[PDB]
């Protein structure tokens, strides 16, 4: 099978700027290459075929180049609706195969998150499980670090986090972190805290609560 | 006016059977190259199977002997019979009009096929009580399988709502949180309810979230 | 009388695969040694007869088909195959008795910018009967709307050009193919 | 990828003959009908001729029947216009144009999807003459080149081998009483740069293999 | 033959404003197959023509959506919902039914732009040219709108006539202005028995006529 390698894996640009996506092929596929655009939650959309032919209704700022093993897709003047994942797909041999993708994210100014910590409900405690939730709201860039502190001891390997997709309005991310414990291990500790490190913060920001309160 | 609409997705045991169906609107499946393409959650695109305008069929090596593509001409329908379903096979399945066994120029919205040994369990919904600006939410925990849909005040409140992608925890279940930002001055007076709907388990929950 | 196999193999132009030529060969003697001793024939597969022993057999007719396809597709010029060449352009019978030879024709059939003269059928509503080949150009209706003889959306010209490009990998280069039938 | 290269076409003495070529490039030329369309200087498009794929069917405008021959070499992808008994009213820019569709009712003479850049044909008694280039010497200045007394058309003028495109006007040629053409080409620059910047105009008159560089500078 | 009648032959449009070109046909172009066989072509200045609409209402490949074809039988219309500077050029309708392929007379889309006065320059003849016996004095009117201008030569404040050639560019595709050059041809004998050569430009864009001159 032709193995299709796409780079860069992710690409942060600003509306109006120029985008150059690359897709290299494990062996010759001549001109038999297509490019697709996929937005989150909906089906992919054909942009070009034959390495350089625009599909029907595809704006002209999209353009394809390459032959053999090295192909590139170029968006000339990035519009706010051109920010998605782009796949290449060879149809020269074997099974037809797709690249692994390239996320084209909008870059904007640094935005710091506002931090919220949520103690578990009495209803959930009855079930025997405690879930502490730390919320980081509307920030950029995406890379943030969350550190859980239980009675000021740094925790590790007992929490899971989840990021949103860029907000269409203000181009920001949000993030939640969920520390999970048994009712027992939860109830034997006093102060739960969440420490957030992010470029938009001069020094990390802690939100905390006392569980006996 | 052109259209492809999949159906028949759902939860099925390992080693069970499931029959996907794709209904075409303006353009005739019997005269077209039709294909199935699948996408595992958070993963790339894999071609599965194709049927030629004249009848020939081809399959990905991972699904030969287990999948069968076919079509109902009297109903302008593309079909995929899937037997010996595995975990690997959990994905979103797309029918696509296939231009000459080359590229896929028109896609349907897709249908989600979850193949797991777990059982349909509705979620437990807990309040994330608010402690100017204020955050509050609902933890939707231990359901199976996605999708689940959260709304706030029956949809009358969409501004400032974030619902996070679900995470499969070690237990093998699904857990997500949905949060909304509201003014602090509104906390006592305004009432805030998340509306959790989990059609796969046929389950519905409303809870008041409050300080 | 030498059977005119030179006219077939050393032909100046070859046919497109959807419009493959056939030459009936009658009332002569043919020298099949000159073929198996050719360093040029990358493919030389024979069905129902043995290639060396082909100078010791007699038949009541011999047919010679020639066309140009991609190297990736010579795989389909064999009994019991499927794909766009076997199904919509050139179909051999299951009970084939003959030989199929091919040879890379990059030097004569590809050029820079692409040679677009060679064509194959892309759209046909039903598989082709063996040795049963259509020369038709009616545009192909892929929707429920009739096309009324106008190329457009869901209304495609049934032929497509190979666009033979000189640079490509070997599987994409033009290959001239000659099929000998013995009956 | 489709492109259509016209060749032939220069000065032809009246009553004489000329053969136009159109070289097709990046498409299945063998499957499409072809067209020749004509534009006389200062006027609209006139259709002249059309030919189906692989010859066989040809069509001609009234004004060219008996004198013109459209023909096609599907071997090496070339379209031809044989022009006999040429006349003043045949002086025009000629271009081949590819028929859009390929169905029955798309029609050989019909919609034309891609057009070539064209080729100019001049029916005239006059003799070919290369031009003479003179400078038009200069907080924003003007400078330029006068390209005088040449036949036939066209003349191309670039500035600094193409590096200077912003601010250039190359006017249409006028026919002087002498029978020869004349044009100028001007460009606006910041006056603050007349000191140290250098401006060279490159005149190219292919019909006579004239190619001239004159540097233009404040006298 | 089928006669195609275009209206108007010149169309002034303010940038952003919609535009409409009418084209009427001798016979009905309605084919038996339901399609009206009318095409719309555009020829930008200096380029070769280009398909906008085919079969009456279908935008060609690459054609923006603000271009639009409507009508049936004998009355057709091309509409540009937002006209912009790149659209300047000549538009031709054309019937595609019958063998005499016949074009409309063409409609010059003008872009009714805001009044801009010309920059005026005058160039004395070079010395190179004066060796070979003649002298060309060139006056340049640059980037003005509208196209209407009067240029006037004076040699020692004496009006000229009959020895003046001029040429006007087509409307620029970015800023929609015109440029003009006027050439005053004299013999070297005449040109060196006067000293002041003046060019006088009057244009709606300025208050009073502007004069550029030099002394030989």
């Amino acid at each position: 099978e032709i193995v299709l390698t796409q780079s860069p894996g992710t690409l942060s640009l600003s509306p109006g700027e120029r985008a150059t996506l690359s897709c290299r092929a494990s062996q010759g596929v001549s001109s038999f290459l297509a490019w697709y655009q996929q937005k989150p939650g909906q089906a992919p959309r054909l942009l070009i075929h034959g390495a350089s032919s625009r599909a029907t209704g595809i704006p002209d700022r999209f353009s394809g180049s390459g032959s053999g093993t090295d192909f590139t897709l170029t968006i000339t003047r990035l519009e706010p609706e051109d920010f998605a994942v782009y796949y290449c797909q060879q149809y020269g041999s074997s099974p037809r195969t797709f690249g692994q993708g390239t996320k084209v994210e909008i870059k904007r100014t640094v935005a710091a998150p506002s931090v919220f910590i949520f103690p578990p409900s009495d209803e959930q405690l009855k079930s025997g499980t405690a879930s502490v939730v730390c919320l980081l709201n509307n920030f950029y860039p995406r890379e943030a670090k969350v550190q859980w502190k239980v009675d000021n001891a740094l925790q590790s390997g007992n929490s899971q986090e989840s990021v949103t997709e860029q907000d269409s309005k203000d181009s920001t991310y949000s993030l939640s972190s969920t520390l999970t414990l048994s009712k027992a291990d939860y109830e034997k500790h006093k102060v739960y805290a969440c420490e957030v490190t992010h470029q938009g913060l001069s020094s990390p920001v802690t939100k905390s609560f006392n569980r006996g309160e | 006016e052109v259209q492809l609409v999949e159906s028949g997705g759902g939860l099925i045991q390992p080693g069970g059977s499931l029959r996907l169906s794709c209904a075409a609107s303006e353009f005739i499946v019997s005269r077209n190259y039709m294909s199935w393409v699948r996408q595992a959650p958070g993963k790339g695109l894999e071609w599965v199977s194709v049927i030629y305008s004249g009848g020939s069929t081809y399959y990905a090596d991972s699904v030969k002997g287990r999948f069968t593509i076919s079509r109902d001409n009297s109903k302008n329908t593309l079909n995929l019979q899937m037997n010996s379903l595995r975990a690997e096979d959990t994905a979103v399945y797309y029918c696509a009009r296939d231009y000459g066994d080359y590229y896929f120029d028109y896609w349907g919205q897709g249908t989600l096929v979850t193949v797991s040994s777990a059982s349909t369990k509705g979620p437990s919904v807990f309040p994330l009580a608010p402690s100017g600006t204020a955050a509050l939410g609902c933890l939707v925990k231990d359901y199976f399988p996605e999708p689940v849909t959260v709304s706030w005040n029956s949809g009358a409140l969409t501004s400032g709502v974030h619902t996070f992608p679900a995470v499969l925890q070690s237990s093998g279940l699904y857990s997500l949180s949905s949060v909304v930002t509201v003014p602090s001055s509104s906390l006592g007076t305004q009432t805030y309810i998340c509306n959790v709907n989990h059609k796969p388990s046929n389950t519905k929950v409303d809870k008041k979230v409050e300080p | 009388n030498l059977c005119p196999f030179g006219e077939v193999f050393n032909a100046t132009r070859f046919a497109s695969v959807y419009a493959w030529n056939r030459k009936r060969i009658s009332n002569c003697v043919a020298d099949y040694s000159v073929l198996y001793n050719s360093a040029s024939f990358s493919t030389f597969k024979c069905y129902g007869v043995s290639p060396t022993k082909l100078n010791d057999l007699c038949f009541t007719n011999v047919y010679a088909d020639s066309f140009v396809i991609r190297g990736d597709e010579v795989r389909q010029i064999a009994p019991g195959q499927t794909g766009k060449i076997a199904d919509y352009n050139y179909k051999l019978p299951d009970d084939f008795t003959g030989c199929v030879i091919a040879w890379n024709s990059n030097n004569l059939d590809s050029k820079v910018g692409g040679n677009y003269n060679y064509l194959y059928r892309l759209f046909r509503k039903s598989n082709l009967k063996p040795f049963e080949r259509d020369i038709s150009t009616e545009i192909y209706q892929a929707g429920s709307t009739p096309c009324n003889g106008v190329e457009g959306f869901n209304c495609y010209f049934p032929l497509q050009s190979y666009g033979f490009q000189p640079t490509n990998g070997v599987g994409y280069q033009p290959y001239r193919v000659v099929v000998l039938s013995f009956e």
